[PDB]
């Protein structure tokens, strides 16, 4: 009963932290949420061989193109903990 | 619901630019085709070959 909880920037990051402020808090999470799918799912995709392989290469896409994925994925990663911080 | 949605399709818009920037950054550095001979070789037969 007694978790009393609250609500320039010290209001502005707990709205952040709230899961829910409508317009901001739903955009701030599913963005995050695609990011880390996408970011999660391109690092298992670079594994079947007509994704990024040599496993049809070898008669001649595997364009090595998920590293910037990779890197613009970490950089949002880094600049939401900086955020966070 | 009604105003959830709409919220809804603006993060859509603002992933789909996102998206549209990725794409344009992986068509930063494209190597589709790349410039080579791709033809025979030279052998010595071909250096005594009339040519």
């Amino acid at each position: 009963d007694a978790d009393t909880d609250t609500a320039a920037r010290q209001r502005v990051w707990r709205a952040f932290e709230n899961p829910h402020t409508s317009t901001m808090a739903l955009v701030f999470y599913y963005v995050t949420g695609f990011f880390i799918a996408v970011s999660v799912i391109a690092n298992v995709v670079e594994t079947v061989p007509c994704g990024s392989s040599p496993g049809h290469i070898k008669e001649l896409r595997y364009a090595v193109a998920f590293f910037c994925l990779d890197t613009a994925c970490v950089m949002i990663f880094t600049v939401e903990y900086l955020l966070r911080l | 619901a009604a105003a959830a949605k709409g919220i809804a399709i603006a993060l859509l818009v603002i992933l789909v630019i996102c998206s549209l920037i990725v794409t344009s950054v992986i068509l930063l550095t494209p190597a589709e085709d790349n410039s080579l001979s791709q033809k025979k070789k030279v052998t010595v037969e071909d250096l005594f070959s009339e040519d």
